[PDB]
């Protein structure tokens, strides 16, 4: 029973420390053998890889490794009858050299530039010898895919490097890998992660928010309520600091607040009223939305017909009838009608193209639920209407 | 010159890179060597450690690439000869530095593989067949002082010889 | 009548150039003068263009006036190769019976001493090991002007000599590193410098005391004291003598990075039964020794067994059987077997086993419990009380049971 020829002869070094070289094994052929591999410099030769016979994996090499010197290799197997040589092969160690990672990876924010952030690493002892060459990965605060970066970019020895075209106050990790730059050679280890931060440049498009108002109090006097929803972390880019509305008009009147919540009391008069409310965050530069407050008496100005709600499925999808030509937005409300307690209403702004939508909110099952849908005109609201319907 | 088999083809290359990466070592060998002799040596380092050898093969840069890799020949088995001379003398004065001894060891490892390249080129090339070396005696001893001094002198003459011969290939 | 002694002259005068000492010797003309009268013989040493350096006195008698040659020996504190030096000796007669006056006799002829050049060398001494503390002068001779000289980056003032020669008195010198202090002598082109060593006497080698494994060899190690800060050729030379037999071994320091603790072989001599060691140490600069005496027999520490199996008959439990190298033919062994429980109880237990040739030993048993989870482990001892072998690998083999 011969050993075959072990072939396939793999091989791989290591920067740093020795190289090893690999083989197959072949059949069983129920004997002992001792693979003993040999080197070769064309000019001198060293000592025979002697394989231990409790582990013979790759090798046990003792020569020190130098690059741009060619090397040939072979293995050389032998049970208690038979002879035979594994192929050969000329190759240089400088090829098979795996690289190691980078280390101390940095990451640093840009002054009033969200998207633009800068990258810095250390490249390790061998960019010296080779020309390395980079691969970059980067994902969100959570997420399972990563983003691969175009590698024609990091195709040369650099030290820092820019990512752009990147969200405002979304938190990125990054990690990144070295190579030898024609290609040839192993892949390093991915190098420890380094999380950063952008900016807080400027908030949303527009807070939108909807008035509320209480009949006569005394003899002309009423009190509004004003409302806004909080913007979502995504939307506002930084930590909400405090909401800012300015109101004015009928010639006298001219005010602003910095209150910190959203709901304020404040009693105004009869006359009409223009509101403009702004998020002042760190930097400043806010945007400022309108809202038009009716006068004091107002018909009913084309309310809303063919009101509709109902289950099927999962959500009390709502659904009217086109309104006339001039409708500029709808903010439906609706509570639940309680028995021996009075209800608390929620809102929703809907845009004037959008005719049904579904609400969000947090409502339960087995109870009966008034939506009420109030048409918002360039005049003021109209006569709104009322429904009941189930969840389940 | 008893070839087993034929050599590559990017030995040029091969000699530059090595060249290159010799004139760095050799730069931080002689920064580790003067730093780590004594006191009273880098303060007088332009008359302690002066680049003036007695007997050193010179170099023809306007000469032909058979006779440069010829003197380039004589040059790396001297200064291997050399190189192994003042280990064993600092391993026998202070045997305390490491990192003078891993560097030294690396030079002389690198040393005899540019040996190895060139002599495979020139054998494969222009088939010289055999060469003239001529061996010297120990060129140091019975003196410490003297010791040092004509090896921190034979370094700073490496460290120039190296640098010229990094731009000559 | 005046009695003026004899003008005495100089026989011959030497030096050691190795040491920086001189050497002289003279003869008395003791048979002219029949009695036995006392004499004072005064040797004063000039040096540089009489300079009067030191002055000494020796007092003596002639031998029933006989002519018997008397030798002295001076160690100079400059080398001699830095200048020039003279000696002269005159005598001093003091008869108890003599009524008139005594003088001085006139001074001896000159001879002087005067080292040629035949060395390269420019600086004196070369590689000297003295210690910490001690007084050194240095001395460059050469053709040109010297500028300046220092040692430990200081710049001391230098003294100038007879011809274009300069000198360094440094007092109080410090403690070198693993190099010498280099003492060069900045010339206008030139750098001459020597190298000067200061390392501490070899400290007493404490807490010596052997065992030993086998009764074949002794294995005796110690520990240094003070670091005398001298290492390579200079290093000290540690070697183990004994009093009654006279064998002698040598420690050897080849490796640098050498261990804390020194250990030396010695072998065991055939039936001695008392040994009294005595360990020496050398240095260039002192030397110490210390000596101990032990009982081999008492002294002993015995091996871990390896290769050991847990395995018996049918019958009673296991009867253990161990290996145990070494040579314990003659002694008997206490080998506490420790038994453990399922991790409840651990009885302790020991039999005497006889001594046997290089190979297994045997032992037995008495009414092991079935299974229940037991383990073994063995610890070795003996009559003479001392530290318990080291435990082996624990095994769980167990007879069948039910
Ligand atoms: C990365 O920064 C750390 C400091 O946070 C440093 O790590 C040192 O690395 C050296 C050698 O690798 C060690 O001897 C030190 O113990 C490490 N820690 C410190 C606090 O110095 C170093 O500046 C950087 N290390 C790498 C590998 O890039
Ligand atoms: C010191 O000793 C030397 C001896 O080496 C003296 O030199 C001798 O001088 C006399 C006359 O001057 C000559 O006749 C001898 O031949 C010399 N001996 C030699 C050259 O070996 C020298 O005079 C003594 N004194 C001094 C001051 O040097
Ligand atoms: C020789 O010099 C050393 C230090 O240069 C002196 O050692 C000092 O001695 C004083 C008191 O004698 C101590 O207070 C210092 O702490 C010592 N310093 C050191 C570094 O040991 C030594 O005394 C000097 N010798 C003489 C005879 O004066
Ligand atoms: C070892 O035997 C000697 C007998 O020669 C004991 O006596 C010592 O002998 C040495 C000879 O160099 C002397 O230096 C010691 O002073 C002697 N010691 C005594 C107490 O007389 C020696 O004691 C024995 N060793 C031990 C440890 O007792
Ligand atoms: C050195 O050790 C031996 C062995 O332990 C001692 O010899 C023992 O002497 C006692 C007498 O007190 C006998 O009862 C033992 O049988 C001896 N053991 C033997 C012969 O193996 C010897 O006495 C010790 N030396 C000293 C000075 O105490
Ligand atoms: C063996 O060859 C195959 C190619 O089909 C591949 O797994 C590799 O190159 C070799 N593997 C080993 C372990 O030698
Ligand atoms: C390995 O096996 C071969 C079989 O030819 C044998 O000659 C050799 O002694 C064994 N051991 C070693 C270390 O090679
Ligand atoms: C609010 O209005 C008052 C009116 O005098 C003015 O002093 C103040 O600066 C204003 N605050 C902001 C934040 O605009
Ligand atoms: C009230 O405003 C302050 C800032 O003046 C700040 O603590 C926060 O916006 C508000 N407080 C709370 C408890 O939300
Ligand atoms: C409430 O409105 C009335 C108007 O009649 C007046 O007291 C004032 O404008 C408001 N008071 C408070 C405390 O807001």
């Amino acid at each position: 029973l011969p050993p075959e020829k072990p072939k396939n002869l793999s091989c791989i070094v290591n920067e740093g420390k020795k190289m090893r070289c690999e083989w197959d094994g072949g059949r069983e052929t129920h004997l002992e053998t001792n693979f003993t591999l040999k080197s070769e410099w064309a000019t001198h030769k060293f000592a025979d890889c002697k394989a231990k016979r409790d582990t013979p994996t790759s090798c046990t090499v003792d020569y020190s490794t130098v690059y741009f010197v060619n090397i040939e290799v072979w293995v050389e197997a032998e049970n208690a009858l038979g002879k035979v040589t594994s192929d050969h092969i000329n190759f240089d160690p400088v090829y098979k050299v795996k690289p190691n990672p980078p280390h101390n990876l940095s990451v640093i924010n840009s002054e009033e530039l969200s998207s633009i952030l800068k990258l810095t690493w250390t490249n390790p002892s061998i960019k010296s010898v080779i020309i390395l060459k980079y691969n970059i990965q980067y994902r969100t605060k959570d997420a399972s895919t990563w983003s691969q970066i175009p590698p024609e970019d990091t195709a040369s020895t650099r030290s820092s490097f820019t990512v752009q075209d990147l969200k405002p106050f979304t938190e990125y990790v990054f990690r990144i890998r070295c190579m030898k730059e024609d290609g040839k050679g192993y892949w390093s280890d991915w190098s420890e992660e380094a999380s950063g931060i952008t900016y807080e440049d400027r908030p949303s498009k527009a807070p939108s928010f909807w008035y509320k108002i209480d009949p006569s109090h005394t003899q002309g006097y009423r009190t509004v309520q004003l409302v806004w929803k909080t913007l979502p972390p995504f939307e506002a880019n930084g930590k909400i600091l405090d909401y800012e509305v300015t109101l004015t008009r009928w010639k006298s009147h001219l005010q602003n607040y910095t209150v910190n919540a959203t709901k304020l009391t404040v009693n105004l008069t009869n006359d009409r009223y223009l509101a403009t409310l702004t998020v002042r965050n760190l930097v400043g530069k806010s945007d400022a939305a309108v809202l038009t407050i009716p006068a004091c008496d107002f018909q009913a100005t084309h309310p809303v017909m063919d009101l509709k709600a109902f289950p099927k499925d999962n959500m009390l999808w709502v659904e009217w009838t086109t309104p006339r030509e001039s409708v500029k937005k709808y903010i439906l409300e609706w509570c639940v009608l309680s028995d021996k307690a009075p209800c608390i209403t929620d809102w929703q702004q809907e845009d004037g193209t959008v005719h049904r939508t579904y609400l969000r909110g947090n409502l339960a099952e087995s109870k009966c639920y008034l939506i009420t849908v109030t048409p918002v005109y360039a005049d003021g609201p109209g006569s709104p209407e009322s429904i009941k319907a189930y969840l389940k | 010159c008893a070839i087993r088999h034929p050599c590559h083809n990017n030995l040029m290359n091969q000699i530059r890179s090595q060249l290159a990466q010799l004139n760095g070592s050799a730069n931080a060998l002689f920064i580790l060597y003067y730093t780590a002799q004594g006191e009273p040596f880098p303060n007088n380092l332009d008359k302690l450690c002066g680049p003036n050898v007695t007997d050193f093969p010179p170099f023809h840069a306007n000469g032909t690439e058979k006779a440069k890799l010829v003197e380039l020949y004589r040059i790396v088995v001297y200064l291997g000869t050399s190189l192994g001379n003042i280990t064993r003398d600092q391993k026998i004065l202070n045997p305390s530095a490491l990192s003078l001894h891993s560097k030294l060891n690396a030079t002389a490892d690198i040393l005899r593989g540019l040996l190895s390249n060139v002599l495979c080129r020139l054998c494969s090339k222009y088939h010289v067949g055999h060469v003239d070396v001529t061996y010297g005696p120990d060129t140091s001893g019975k003196d410490v002082f003297q010791k040092k001094k004509l090896g921190c002198q034979l370094l700073g003459k490496y460290k120039q010889i190296i640098a010229v011969l990094a731009q000559a290939f | 009548v005046s009695l003026i002694p004899d003008t005495p002259e100089i026989l011959n005068l030497s030096a050691d150039f190795s040491t920086s000492t001189l050497y002289l010797k003279w003869n008395d003309r003791g048979s002219v003068f029949p009695h036995r009268s006392n004499v004072i013989w005064e040797i004063k040493v000039l040096r540089k263009e009489s300079m009067e350096l030191v002055k000494l006195v020796t007092h003596n008698t002639t031998l029933n006036g006989k002519d018997t040659l008397h030798h002295w020996s001076w160690a100079s504190d400059m080398p001699l190769e830095c200048a020039i030096h003279f000696v002269e000796i005159r005598c001093y007669i003091d008869n108890l019976h003599f009524s008139g006056l005594e003088e001085w006799s006139d001074w001896s002829p000159v001879k002087n001493i005067s080292w040629i050049p035949d060395s390269q060398t420019k600086v004196f001494p070369q590689d000297k090991v003295i210690l910490v503390g001690s007084d050194i002068t240095f001395c460059c001779v050469s053709q040109e002007k010297v500028l300046s000289a220092l040692i430990g980056h200081t710049n001391c003032p230098l003294i100038h000599l007879d011809g274009e020669n300069v000198a360094i008195k440094i007092r109080n010198i410090s403690v070198s590193a693993s190099s010498g202090t280099n003492v060069v002598f900045t010339t206008e082109d030139n750098i001459f410098g020597t190298v000067i060593f200061a390392g501490y006497p070899p400290d007493t080698p404490q807490q010596l005391n052997c065992e030993t494994h086998d009764l074949k060899e002794i294995i005796c190690s110690w520990n240094p004291g003070r670091v005398t800060a001298l290492v390579g050729p200079r290093a000290t030379s540690y070697t183990l003598v004994e009093s009654f037999s006279g064998k002698y071994v040598r420690l050897k320091r080849a490796e640098a990075p050498t261990n804390e603790s020194y250990q030396l072989l010695f072998q065991m001599l055939p039936n001695q039964e008392i040994y009294n060691f005595t360990l020496n140490a050398h240095n260039p600069l002192g030397r110490s020794q210390s000596t101990i005496l032990v009982n081999i027999t008492e002294k002993v520490y015995p091996h871990t067994p390896t290769s050991f199996k847990v395995k018996d008959i049918n019958s009673t439990a296991v009867k253990l059987s161990w290996h145990l190298p070494g040579n314990f033919a003659k002694i008997n062994f206490l080998c506490e077997i420790e038994i453990k429980k399922s991790n409840s109880v651990q009885e302790q237990r020991n039999v005497t086993i006889k001594g046997v040739e290089n190979s297994s030993y045997l032992v037995a048993l008495d009414k092991l419990n079935p299974y229940t989870l037991y383990t073994f482990r063995i610890r070795c001892s003996t009559e003479t009380f001392w530290k318990w072998s080291k435990w082996s690998n624990k095994k769980q083999h167990l007879t069948t049971e039910a």
